[PDB]
């Protein structure tokens, strides 16, 4: 019953710093285990980064033993990563796992999963359209136009919707802000006695945004 | 450090029995414990086999893993292949210096059934006509494979400039998504009596078509 | 001009040009208007028939000098050299060894012909010896395979305990062979002291590291001490985290090697040469059954002979064979990963700022002492 979770997935610079950290939950830290952390550079396999103990002591990959740190907090049961002096390269998707053991390296569980962008570009919240409904069921959505960067994250009705929705991948512009959308199919006679309120978390530029849908 | 190569692209029909090879550069391979690791995509690993061979709870028997010694790789195997076997797919091992993983495997099941896409077709909203906008979203989902040309029209006549398509891309079951987005400008709009979406599929044909109200 | 020729064998194609560049630049260091050197070698074998052949045929019959033997760095090959130095042992040729560890070579009188620059596996047992000077481990257990190696590593190491008030707990011993070692490990468990001493052979090594993680003595307060080898191929991998296996620094680094031993050998032929009376060596190897009267005082001037600024520090050799005293470095194993804590120079342990994981994912350093 053991847990982890890591902080928001942002915008870094050329010759920059990495920040991130990992909340361990139904567990401790103190725990026999070695704290870690893994990265996938989009359309790409899997690359290690380094590891520390519930003493502090440290281990890091010879590739990049010279830009990484990874330290602790033995109150909040957390731990971090930090990487510096990054490059184009170094976009990546960034999960903390569990290294389970007594002998092996083996990684159960891991984190969920969070794409530090590697850019110059400014970090700018995207502007939310209601797409409203036009045979016994309907659609309807939430188009969420020009934004950088990825992530964006939605629900519907504060997670009610899990039967119906589909989020679509968001689209490269020319102007090199993105574009998504996304719908949920739904009965033919709800639309207007029944409610769906799209939930656009956008969380790079502290973004969180609700926007009501209605029968046009 | 030592670089575990896997094959780029693996496949196997489904009931059947697949192999993906971890093939170890510099030091013997049954010396460091391999693991195996299924990354569904849009969503964060999950071992399948543990120490060479050594399985969780849930996953089933038909995940199973060996080590061959003699020709310096790791093999996972799978049985009775299913619609769900269809994931990337690696093996990881370690050394005195590092913890290796390997390029990976994509494995598709050879042989699975088509589906004719369920497309949707969306106007500008009110409040985009408003912002000085006009785009339309063709939104396409669950089609199986992956391939689809989209062509838009106004009244019946080819649309150019300002057309964007995604590479359409996988979704949970294995049937793909993809999405379409036309930059107009609002008077292009109302100019005009209708807009069509054509989404021929690997020989069928889909179009839905909008009104300025 | 006059030629001294120098044998060698050693690794790869690679090698023989980085000997015969040797042989050139302490050519260039040596004055060279008395006596000039010349670089004769041929690679090696695996099948150790052959290798004594390719000494007799390929270099015993070039008048050779000396005969610099190195290989494959693998277990296996630690006795190519054992046909090599019959063959340079016949004659009294001094046999430089430049790589090989086994103590069946350096010991007491039975190899007359064999130097080399590397110390043994044996000597590990004095830098234990400085282990539990520092740290202060005051009841160990030693196991030991029952072999050469093994009884050499184990004596060598109980004579500096024996001026001590202290030896072994128990001392314990079991086969070198045996894929059952359950048994012997019992009793040891059940004892008093908690920090166990090795010096076994890799996949001896292995047995025993496996079958004592199956019998339960991996964590706690117990600590695992051992060397090199007991940390090489086999064992390690299937050994605890917490131990603590020596390795020695340049102790596999060929061409840092060879190009020590015909500076050392330079700096001996001339020692040699500037003397009167000095004899020629024997011709062949077929039908020639007689020493050279300067072959021991070659190799008992080889065995007395300095060289500061090497490269695997300074050449030095002793009493008893003749081998080096070169710094190790103190290996620790922490989540599959062998990674410096110290660094024993010739002498003493001196440590790094590095942190120190002790067995079962141990931050404090246990005792021995039951626990």
């Amino acid at each position: 019953q053991v847990q982890l979770q890591e902080s928001g997935p942002g915008l870094v610079k050329p010759s920059g710093t990495l920040s991130l950290t990992c909340a361990v939950s139904g567990g401790s830290i103190s725990s026999s285990n070695w704290w870690s952390w893994v990265r996938q550079p989009p359309g790409k396999g899997l690359e290690w980064i380094g590891e520390i103990y519930h003493s502090g002591n440290t281990n890091y990959n010879p590739s990049l033993k010279s830009r990484v740190t990874v330290s602790v907090d033995k109150s909040k049961n957390q731990f971090s990563l930090k990487l510096t002096s990054v490059t184009a390269a170094d976009t990546a998707v960034y999960y903390c796992a569990r290294d389970v053991s007594g002998g092996v390296n083996w990684f159960d569980p891991w984190g969920q999963g969070t794409l530090v962008t590697v850019s110059s570009a400014s970090t700018k919240g995207p502007s939310v359209f209601p797409l409203a409904p036009s045979g016994g069921t309907a659609a309807l959505g939430c188009l969420v136009k020009d934004y950088f960067p990825e992530p964006v994250t939605v629900s519907w009705n504060s997670g009610a919707l899990t039967s119906g929705v589909h989020t679509f991948p968001a689209v490269l512009q020319s102007s090199g802000l993105y574009s998504l959308s996304s719908v949920v199919t739904v009965p033919s006679s709800s639309l207007g006695t029944q409610t769906y309120i799209c939930n656009v978390n956008h969380k790079p530029s502290n973004t969180k945004v609700d926007k009501k849908v209605e029968p046009k | 450090n030592f670089m575990l190569t896997q094959p780029h692209s693996v496949s196997e029909s489904p009931g059947k029995t697949v192999t993906i090879s971890c093939t170890r550069s510099s030091g013997s391979i049954a010396s460091n414990y391999v693991q195996w690791y299924q990354q569904r995509p849009g969503s964060a690993p999950t071992t399948v086999i543990y120490e060479d061979n050594q399985r969780p709870s849930g996953v089933p028997d038909r995940f199973s893993g060996s080590i061959d010694s003699s020709s310096n790789s790791a093999s996972l195997t799978i049985s009775g292949l299913k619609t769900e076997d269809e994931a990337d797919y690696y093996c990881q091992s370690y050394d005195s210096s590092t913890v290796v993983f390997g390029g990976g495997t994509k494995l598709t099941v050879l042989g699975q059934p088509k589906a004719n896409p369920t497309v949707t077709l969306f106007p500008p909203s009110s409040e985009e006509l408003q912002a000085n906008k006009a785009t339309l979203v063709c939104l396409i989902s669950d089609f199986y494979p992956g391939a689809v040309t989209v062509a838009w029209k106004a009244d019946g006549s080819p649309v150019k400039a300002g057309v964007e398509t995604t590479k359409p891309s996988k979704q949970s079951n294995n049937k793909y998504a993809a999405s379409s987005y036309l930059s107009l400008t609002p008077e292009q709009w109302k100019s005009h009596r209708s807009y069509s979406c054509q989404v021929t599929h690997e020989g069928s044909t889909v179009e839905k078509t909008v009104a300025p109200t | 001009p006059k030629i001294v020729n120098i044998g060698a064998v050693l690794s790869t194609r690679k090698h023989e040009q980085m000997f015969r560049e040797a042989v050139n630049q302490a050519n260039k260091r040596h004055g060279s208007w008395k006596i000039q050197l010349n670089a004769t070698s041929v690679t090696h074998k695996p099948n150790a028939i052959q290798m004594a052949l390719s000494v007799c045929e390929d270099l015993i019959s070039s008048q050779v000098y000396a005969i610099l033997v190195s290989h494959p760095p693998t277990p296996n090959d630690h006795f190519t050299p054992t046909p090599v130095s019959y063959t340079a042992g016949f004659y009294r040729i001094p046999v430089l060894g430049l790589t090989t560890r086994m103590s069946i070579y350096s010991d007491k009188s039975i190899h007359l012909s064999f130097l080399r620059t590397v110390p043994p596996y044996s000597h590990q047992s004095s830098v234990w010896f400085e282990m539990m000077r520092v740290y202060s481990w005051n009841h160990i257990i030693l196991l030991v395979s029952d072999d050469h190696e093994g009884r050499a590593a184990q004596k060598r190491l109980e004579t500096l305990l024996e001026e001590r008030e202290s030896k072994a707990e128990k001392v314990l011993q079991f086969d070198p062979g045996t894929k059952n070692v359950t048994a012997l490990l019992m009793e040891a468990k059940e004892l008093e002291a908690r920090v166990i001493i090795l010096s076994a052979s890799e996949d001896d090594a292995a047995t025993v590291y496996r079958a004592a993680a199956m019998l339960n003595m991996t964590g706690s307060g117990y600590v695992w001490l051992v060397g090199e080898r007991e940390i090489s191929g086999n064992a390690l991998r299937y050994a605890p985290d917490g131990i603590l296996g020596l390795q020695l620094i340049n102790g596999k680094n060929e061409s840092a090697h060879i190009s020590d031993a015909v500076g050392v050998v330079a700096q001996a032929v001339h020692e040699l040469l500037e003397k009167e009376n000095i004899t020629d060596p024997p011709r062949g190897c077929v039908g020639n059954t007689n020493i050279w009267k300067t072959g021991p005082l070659f190799k008992r001037v080889l065995m007395s002979s300095k060289y500061a600024d090497g490269v695997t520090g300074r050449v030095e050799f002793n009493e008893d064979g003749d081998r080096k005293f070169a710094n190790y470095s103190i290996m620790n194993l922490q989540n599959r990963k062998l990674v410096q804590v110290g660094i024993y120079n010739g002498t003493h342990v001196i440590p790094n700022d590095r942190k120190i994981i002790w067995p079962g994912g141990e931050t404090e350093k246990p005792r021995g002492y039951q626990v």
